[PDB]
């Protein structure tokens, strides 16, 4: 049987889709990333092979964190604990550290403790519309199309700065789950130029042999 | 009493009351693409001389049919086939020579080489219809792609007493002079090429020396008679 | 409370696991789902779709429309070659991008027929007959338009048809599935000949070209899902 | 009754197959195992005494880690997790810490950090062939069947090297499960030479004494 | 959540345990598996085939095929002995590396009865009598060709049988299961004797060989399965 | 996965815990029982027998 290309089983594989590092003494010491399907060539590509999707969101995060130089005698920084806020489209977003949409409460949040088992959440389909769009043939800038807003993550340390500075990196697995594909298209042929559109510089139709005959 | 089997346009003679051995328990059969009946002749293959000093002989299955009529024609005409084998083994020894044979179709006979670093080469592994010899001694480091052909190891890193694990018949002169051994297909995969895989290899070691009085005749000549059974190969046409 | 007992491997992340999660959002309700036309329930739908087979790859032709055209003229001698190339769907060249070879590529092991069909664009006053031959895996490709012929064969009169449709056997080593990719292994192969010299009245153009096709037409399948080799 | 001479008593016995160590400040502390069951001579006899073999394969895997020297006046490195990558067969490999390998969806990950349970992992029969051959009679270089090929593990750090060097050491724990053995063959009597082929040095069939008669 | 404790041994790896765990390739799809011949489903199997027996070590031998080789000979005087060896099957040196050897040298603790076969592989023409005795554990072996005779013993004519075949009964300390290795025990021994002299005719050689066949026969059993000995 | 919670005393060893435990020899297959005589059930049945008491210390 063919069970291994099913839609399903060909979209539903988690994936690192954003890495990003933040410190905590700096103000600025924060991880943001707006969540959209275009960060990753690969996985952009095989979304792509088709015009409509529907599916829900498993997002699981992978934190760690390493000691930065101090000039402390001794440290001794207790275990650290994590805040993975999601911002629903239209939430309020922060720009510093200490920020009031931290505590936003309409804006879900994640708080974890390092040595445990990785958190987790699951966003559903959350547009108005009745499927995201890979493609837009029209404008608003064109091809846009801003019903595939999926909302925007942040990450930041819950625990003061101690003796010394901690440099904490987050790694985001994005997994599309109960995937519904329509209108299939062609695969992409040329490199992806930018994230934002579908511009491409043109290149052959396939690799090259000597002659029509073997 | 003897009994006349005729297979295509050869035919055979056996003892009636001779003990046939089947490999597994398991029939040759066919696969549950393009089967050959004009294949189904017995191959007399050409015969051996046991000796005193003789060590043994063996025969890798696919290559010693591969210069025999049809059979061989079809090995390099189809990529991909599949079939068994019934094997016989006829010694013609008076009553006055003694002896003793071990007959066993060993599966997947991969053999070592005598350089530790390197692998047989083809001819040194298989010599098709003629027969390969076993060796009472052991083969030198020194030579470079040459098989270990130490009897008491049978050339695979085992005790060569331990064989009979391995589908056999013994051959006791004084009470018997022949073999039948019925093997049936044996591989991880529904069909192989023939040409870069030897399924089965016969094996024929005298445990007990011949031995005979001055007069006697100094030799015992052992014949193998191969008919491939339930051959069958790959399509070559559309759909 | 309730005795439990955490066996090796419980807080791992596994990213092929498949454990119930906690949605962050409850209590959003989602836009009911609608029927949207063209619904896909596997890759394989796309794989039965018929494509153009660049067979003209000829890097000159790469850049343009020319890589789907095969040339066709009136030859001064006859049983020349007009094309020919390795069935190789997802490694070769001229079936590597196409519809079949890109879900192909997506996959390590595969299995099934090819179906293969070519279409006459020539004008509908010219004749002439073509011989497109199959090569099995091992077999070597026919040198001249006699040994095509002695082998599996179809006789192609474009007077009388305008396509032609072939489903080249699965033929594999007893294995079901086979890699996607391979080394230097049997391949077989399609191969077309001049049985005839293009026939052409007066003020008809005697080149003319030809489109090839290709699908999955038996019982295809994929295994083992990779990353295509095509992106960066 | 004699349950315990079946072939699953026989075989379903977890071993350390494979042993390595990798450290967080080299851009090459990446440890690498190509599965195999010729590594361990004890195991490998055992599985030589069939010809053709189906079983699945149970990984456990024993991470521990050891402080290095460094020249920091503290150090407070937290918790270390790991990443354990199980490449199939045709997968991309990687070369370095830092390579596109690791973050390769369709190659199954386990992240695990230290202090908890050891992580676990199950591999399935992935062969295109009905068994596997711990003999082969043939050509692909003589006795080699590619048709036998496993995958490959990695091993990495995932936290950031911090103000000190850490080094860990990985065991690998083998157990095959459901296991369906075919054509029994002679154990083997001369030692092994090779990992790669059945190449032996002639040896004596069995131990001497001094006369046929006690 | 719903209240639960953990017991002791909670995160432990036992590496005898027998616990699920997550599939690293869910979703691949296995071959399905085929009806390969010669399916094993016990050791036993393996141990109740018949192998020859390496009686004649004599060091000079176990590098050739005379290891199995029991020379018989025509004697000026009768009643010597032809051989002899205790009935260790897992720790003397003849039972040792045999099918059935290697398969309890896998195990600790071992139970059932051992099954010798001989056969005289002399010329049709050659006749004799041989007596082969069996010594019970603790009791002597004999030393003469009566006292061999006053015992456990079968009288194997090779003139009318080539072979004889002889179960060797369990007998241990009411234990059912005993050490496969042992130290200075009861052995019991085997032993055969010249009845009387090859008679063979003229131009028929009189020296001849026997060889040895060992499995086992009855309800045979092992436990607590180890490490072989043989492996460096 | 199902929602859990940890009570007080869940990583804890009691001396007089009586807990399933797993086994480090499974598939061994012990020696079969059998009937030796003068089996004991209770202490109480060796209290019950009579023996002789030392009045005589001295």
């Amino acid at each position: 049987s063919r069970s291994e290309s099913s839609i399903e089983n060909f979209l539903c594989r988690a994936a690192c889709v954003y890495y990003a590092t933040y410190t905590n003494n700096s103000e600025k010491g924060y991880a943001e990333w707006v969540i959209n399907t275009r960060q990753v060539a690969q996985l952009r590509r095989k979304l792509e092979l088709f015009t409509y999707l529907r599916f829900d969101l498993e997002l699981t995060f992978v934190i760690t964190s390493a000691q930065q130089p101090s000039t402390a005698t001794s440290v001794d920084a207790p275990v650290q604990t994590h805040q993975i806020m999601y911002v629903p489209p239209g939430g309020p977003v922060p720009t510093k550290v200490t920020d009031y949409a931290w505590q936003t409460s309409t804006n879900p949040s994640v708080f974890w403790t390092e040595g445990n088992a990785p958190p987790r959440m699951s966003i559903p389909f959350i547009s108005i519309g009745n499927a995201y769009s890979c493609f837009y043939d029209g404008w608003t800038v064109y091809g846009i199309n801003t019903l595939n807003n999926m909302g925007t993550l942040y990450m930041r340390h819950v625990n003061e700065a101690g003796q010394g500075p901690i440099k904490s990196t987050v790694r985001i697995y994005f997994k599309p789950k109960h995937v519904k594909a329509w209108v299939p298209r062609p695969p992409r042929l040329c490199q992806y130029e930018k994230q934002k559109n579908v511009n491409f510089t043109p290149t052959g139709v396939t690799t090259t042999r000597v002659g029509i005959t073997t | 009493r003897v009994r006349s089997i005729t297979l295509g346009n050869s035919t055979i003679t056996t003892q009636e009351c001779a003990n046939v051995v089947v490999g597994y328990g398991v029939w040759p059969e066919y696969l549950k693409t393009q089967p050959d009946v004009a294949t189904c002749r017995f191959y007399t293959l050409e015969s051996v001389q046991w000796m005193k000093n003789s060590a043994g002989w063996w025969w890798k299955l696919p290559d010693a049919l591969s210069q025999m009529g049809l059979f061989g024609q079809n090995m390099q005409y189809h990529y991909l086939g599949r079939t068994g084998y019934t094997i016989h083994v006829q010694c013609n020894a008076s009553k006055f020579h003694q002896g003793c044979l071990l007959v066993v179709c060993v599966p997947e006979a991969e053999m070592g080489c005598s350089n530790l670093n390197n692998t047989p080469e083809f001819a040194e592994l298989s010599g098709g219809d003629t027969a390969r010899m076993f060796t009472d001694t052991q083969i030198g480091e020194t030579n470079s792609k040459k098989v270990q052909t130490a009897v008491w190891n049978a050339g695979m890193g085992v005790g060569v007493g331990n064989l009979t694990i391995y589908p056999h018949q013994w051959i006791n002169l004084r009470t018997n002079n022949s073999a039948t051994i019925v093997m049936p297909y044996i591989n991880s995969v529904p069909m192989d090429n023939m040409f870069r895989h030897n399924n089965l290899t016969l094996m024929i070691i005298p445990f007990v020396p011949l031995n005979y009085s001055e007069g006697s005749s100094p030799y015992v000549p052992i014949t193998v008679t191969i008919a491939p059974m339930c051959a069958e190969y790959n399509g070559l046409r559309l759909a | 409370g309730l005795p439990v007992m955490t066996t090796p491997g419980s807080t791992q992340f596994l990213t092929s696991d498949d454990f119930q999660s906690p949605s962050a959002m409850p209590q959003f309700d989602v836009t009911p789902e609608m029927q949207i036309p063209g619904r896909v329930n596997n890759l394989m739908e796309i794989a039965e779709v018929d494509s153009v087979v660049p067979v003209n790859n000829t890097e000159a032709n790469v850049n343009s429309l020319k890589a789907y055209q095969i040339p066709v003229q009136s030859n001064s001698d006859n049983g020349k070659q007009v094309f020919g190339f390795p069935l190789q769907p997802g490694a070769n060249g001229v079936l590597n991008r196409t519809l079949l070879g890109e879900i192909l590529n997506y996959y390590t092991h595969w299995s099934g027929s090819i179906k293969l069909t070519f279409m006459f664009c020539g004008s509908a006053m010219a004749t002439g007959k073509f011989l497109l031959a199959y090569s099995p895996p091992g077999a070597g490709v026919p040198k001249n338009r006699k040994d095509a012929m002695l082998g599996t064969h179809v006789i192609w009169d474009v007077g009388l048809q305008s396509s032609c449709v072939l489903c080249v056997p699965w033929i594999s080593q007893t294995h079901y599935r086979y890699v996607v990719e391979d080394e230097y292994t049997a391949a077989g192969y399609i191969t077309c000949w001049y049985q005839t010299n293009i026939v052409v009245p007066a003020d008809v153009q005697s080149s003319c070209d030809i489109l090839c096709f290709v699908s999955a037409c038996n019982d295809f399948s994929v295994r083992m899902l990779k990353d295509t080799p095509f992106i960066r």
